[PDB]
């Protein structure tokens, strides 16, 4: 026979196979996958920003001081926050956050986070300090709510107090006061002398009057009246006032705040690690360089984007047509 | 579809080494099998081209739509998910397709990589081979060693045998 | 001549065209319509469960228990609701139904429904049931809302009522409850004798006290005071505590709802009928395997997408050219 | 476009029954017209298994984004319909566009299909015919009812008729 | 040699070149481009319909009727409003406009706008016209805003005054007015003589009653007392009635409003101008028929879509491969 | 990709007038460069028709996706924001990798309209000339200018030659 040359292409051991638009199950010499299905499973430090656990603690709970929760004195920023949905410690007096839900989405995560004291709790005047049997501390002693004061008479009378705060952080700061609403013009006597008292909170934007909404409630701790609580964003340059003659529960710390809502409050029960990611899920933490991923929905940060689909398996080779 | 992969050449070469496309050759003193490195690797940029721009096209913001929401805001908890379930829908939709349509597209170049190769070698022997219509070509005259490789690399000029044929 | 061998393609009688990227109207020899453009034009059950018609009720009047809506007792489960623009039959008596946006829209679907006695209606102790001419019954009769029940001095006395409810049905509850605001300080006086009344209402994470707001409202139906009726939805394990001595609306009717904010309320003025679709619109049900659709955007269930679009024809055939 | 359909082969064939592509003979003995079942019917799976593609993989939620409002709320409201008719707009583009896509690409499909199916024949007959350019090829030798059929089938050899020509 | 004919295609002198899936700074003979970069970098009108400076004054200002601001008395209609972030003036009067958000969304842009009368500010009864020196008008004379009167003693008696609306217009109509909360309870007896005022505005499906929450604000100009602004749309054919006894501040001019909310409060200091365009963005004005455009997310009319992407160039010519 | 540009045509030509594809001539009475207006103008339909889809189809609402807020509604406003920057977002990628799949199948047009002129010159004249793979025929016999007027539109009758051959 004669001299001869042919052209031909590549064929190999694969069972790896992948569907175009015109046929399933396709044969090719190799291929590469567009979805991430693989995490870490574990709570991980967010680009560098580890989060914060509240540990027995809610989030409600945790942001107006409760003394059964660790203090938020030290911490500087977060990148998410987990919070046990069945916590034992939030309010430890029968009360309400006002407005949590937006509370919640602010601090979800923040990047420039600090306690600060806004007013003096001994500037206020002349009245005392109380605590309750309802927030004991890590000792056992009555306590209260680390961010606000129990202001009561002092030597039988409740004097008009008012102390005002300037926002001079040059960022927005947060302020939480409450109201507290005892169980009957009785008690509203024996701890505010007063009848009838009243709390003005203003700013140069807005102004509310708070009033006691005396009666029984259905508590729990032991306690039987009711608090609530309130909060306001101070923007720099402005100022907040409270005046108030009983029923008041004063603003002692605050917290400056810069790049907030930023995060997200992840209830899932899984374990925390020294591990590192871009992404994390409320399943685990997901490092990788694809665009795709299919394992959670709930996802914060420079995630892939999730899609509800199986492994896409994209063909980088040719149609594997086994030889002659 | 070009007929080439499993067309008119029906089957594939098992130990066709650090390449997609190539040469098998036999003359007097051996065989013979080269992959041919312009027409492969210049097939591996474009795989790469491709894969790079479907990747790193999306440098946008793909984490969840979702804020936090107390027990009293049902609704607007309600709407903030099915926005984030909608946009998670056209994703879902056009990654399923954009890969089948690539995965037509990419397999189909291939087959247009060696039916091209398969005609650039047709080109230069011109009357000097018989075409055998499966990949191969059957020399009219004697091919050195140095013969094939002129064949492979594309320089083999027709006129320099024109007469054993 | 000699024997020959020729290859071809179909052609065929059509008039059958197609749009490519680079041609418009090209003929091929076959093609499907990717749109659905075809409905029933009436109301449908949706994936095997009915809706309900609300009559000549509005969906407040529905909710509450006018007496002259028919009774919601019987129902289980709705896909969607269809409620006239104009109903007639509201809210009998003058009055608003507090944060009525969200309940519409947490009662436009729900899978599992069932109406229940939250607290008797006469374990509430001494006072008297209020009917008015307001909210006549079928009969002609002084009557009041099925779920409320209005409460009143007996025998010149209207004593300190207090009564709670426990969530034990391990579902979410919705419970209805209302304040009436009478038209001056004489007439709470006839109706609860007590001076500046006061309702009390409480769980274990909010509560509210609610106060009468005398004075005259220019009403409707022979009434001139104003009533305004609240809900809540009480979570599995959770209680609610009433607590009044005049101007109270009591609740009777509950709601044990699961799987809710599923559906739709149509006030589409088109039939209702016996067929059965997997997509209803405001303009009638549809039934297609097809993934899109031109007829509405207002859709709701297993759904094709609505798209802003002229019918799309799929190219199936080849190009259509005549025979030589 | 592979320059086949209203191409080279310059028109179609009526009356070609259950098929897209096939032949047309004549030999001394009649004529003369059958469909290639094998190229037909790899067509026809392609093109449905396109079709089952296009729309088994929508499979997502696509009712409205919309919820229930009173006339106090009129913000939200407006949002929830703007968001709505961003969706649709989304899917709305992107179907016209992936329609006119896939048309463009159906026809150059079919038109590839019969020009690999014109190129078949002429490899199997090689130097036995001579090739019209429009789609027939005229025999130099006999041809049978049966040589015929093996020309359709792909088992005629060229070798058992050289002579002839 | 013999005669020889050629087939060949276009070159140019082009470095023109586009990107494709598979190559990078491909020459071609000819290229679009799909994103628009250049705008008027000016406030145009929009499509037709010119837009609205609000001067030196907020959109609270402006829509009360501050007299320091411009009259919107001879204002028809608006493609979109312009407002200087740090305008000087507002509510001259220390005070809040209650639920301000909406109505900013509600008066974006409005198709159908002219202020009318709705109740004759001396139809009232026996009560005065109060004016301040907190809202001084053009000339330099105490005055107060445009829409509201605000009502006060008169022969040293406030009578209870009774007044309603009636939306006969045919469509939608805002109407404002506002609760004056004096310094303290003094005050009030000498500006409306009645102790605890209160003022009660209805409609048939609302009703809302307003007491006096007395009290020291830190205010602005002059003053240290607070108002509250309310507002509320009545649809075509509903009736709000107002009833007070002091501390009113009524509603004089409301306004006649269709097809709104079809605009945006654009902050941006850049300067208005004579042209028209289809498309405006905080940045400037966009006329082009590209559907494109990365200038400006902020975006509103018949625009391009915005995308964060560089110049997109669609290929239009061949490969541009030099001559051999 | 099929071959031709900047395959074995491998070279444009500067000074081809009003046209992307056309002949270069040449016999004893000069050269020679003409436009193909039937298969440019048939081209130059084709990409109008791609580019007038691609922008006309886009007839939706894509302004925006915004509302007015106050200071105490971030929540609401961020979510806002969220959803339009998420819009912005699957408009950004689709923008980039239509024109990507688009310029891709552009070029690649053209490179298939410059390979079916080629086979549609091969094909008129048969036999009478030869193949010097690279864009060019050489005759076998005379050429007149009418005869090379003959070739470009199509009606080149190769019997009318066959002899000189
Ligand atoms: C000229 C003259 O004296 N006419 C009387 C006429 O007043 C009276 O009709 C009564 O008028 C009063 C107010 O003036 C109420 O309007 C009474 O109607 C209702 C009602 O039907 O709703 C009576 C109803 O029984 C009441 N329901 C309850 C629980 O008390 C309500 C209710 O008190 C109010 O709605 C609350 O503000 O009032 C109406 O009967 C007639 C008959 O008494 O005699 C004329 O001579
Ligand atoms: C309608 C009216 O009464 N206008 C008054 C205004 C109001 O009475 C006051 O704002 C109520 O809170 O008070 C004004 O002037 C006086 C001041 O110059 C003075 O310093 O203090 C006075 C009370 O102690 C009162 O504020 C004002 O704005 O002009 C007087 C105005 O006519
Ligand atoms: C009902 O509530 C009471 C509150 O006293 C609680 O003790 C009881 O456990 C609840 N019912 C059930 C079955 O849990």
């Amino acid at each position: 026979i004669q001299d001869r040359i042919c052209v031909g292409y590549l064929s190999t051991n694969s069972s790896e196979r992948v569907d175009t638009l015109l046929e399933n199950g396709v044969p090719v010499t190799s291929s590469i996958d567009l979805i991430e299905t693989n995490h870490t499973g574990t709570y991980c430090s967010l680009n560098g920003v580890s989060p914060v656990h509240l540990g027995d603690c809610s989030f409600e709970g945790w942001i107006v001081g409760n003394p059964a929760c660790t203090s938020n004195f030290g911490i500087r920023e977060w990148s998410y926050l987990i919070e046990d949905p069945a916590a034992p410690h939030g309010l430890c007096y029968p009360g309400e956050l006002n407005n949590n839900g937006e509370l919640r989405h602010l601090f979800s995560g923040i990047r420039s986070f600090s306690r600060t004291e806004l007013i003096p709790p001994t500037s206020w005047g002349e009245v005392l300090d109380g605590t309750t049997s309802a927030c004991r501390d890590n000792t056992g002693t009555n306590s209260f709510y680390r961010n606000l004061v129990w202001f009561i008479k002092k030597n039988n009378r409740y004097p008009v107090i008012s102390k005002t705060y300037n926002n001079t952080t040059g960022r927005d700061v947060l302020v939480l006061w409450g109201i507290h609403h005892p169980v009957s013009v009785d008690e509203t006597k024996t701890l505010y002398v007063n009848s009838d008292p009243y709390t003005l909170v203003s700013t140069k934007s807005w102004s509310e009057k708070y009033k006691l909404e005396t009666g029984v409630r259905p508590g729990y701790n032991g306690q039987r009246s009711w608090m609530k609580i309130y909060w306001s964003l101070i923007h720099p340059g402005e100022m907040i006032t409270f005046e108030s003659n009983g029923g008041f529960l004063a603003p002692r710390y605050g917290y400056i705040i810069e790049e907030y809502g930023k995060g997200r409050i992840f209830q899932s029960r899984i374990r925390m690690s020294r591990c590192n990611t871009k992404c994390q899920t409320s399943v685990g933490g997901i490092n990788t360089n694809r665009t795709f991923q299919n394992i959670d929905k709930n996802a914060l940060g420079d995630c892939p984007k999730y899609i509800k689909s199986g492994q896409l398996k994209l063909a980088t080779g040719l149609r594997n047509v086994p030889a002659i | 579809l070009f007929g080439a992969i499993a067309g008119f050449i029906e089957g594939g070469w098992p130990g066709l080494i650090n390449g997609w496309y190539g040469f098998q050759h036999q003359n007097e003193q051996g065989t013979g099998i080269a992959a041919d490195k312009e027409s492969t690797q210049k097939a591996i940029d474009q795989i790469t081209t491709k894969i790079n721009n479907i990747i790193d096209k999306m440098n946008g913001n793909y984490d969840s739509i979702r804020g936090e929401f107390n027990q009293v805001e049902k609704r607007i908890n309600m709407l903030a998910d099915r926005i984030d379930d909608a946009v998670t829908d056209i994703w879902s939709y056009n990654a399923k397709l954009l890969v089948l349509l690539e995965n037509d597209k990419t397999l189909d170049m291939h087959d247009a990589n060696v039916k091209n190769l398969h005609e650039q070698v047709r080109r230069e022997l011109k009357d000097n081979a018989i075409d055998e219509g499966n990949g191969c070509f059957e020399l009219l005259h004697k091919c050195n060693d140095s013969c094939m490789e002129t064949i492979r690399n594309g320089t083999y000029d027709h006129t320099e045998y024109a007469e054993e044929s």
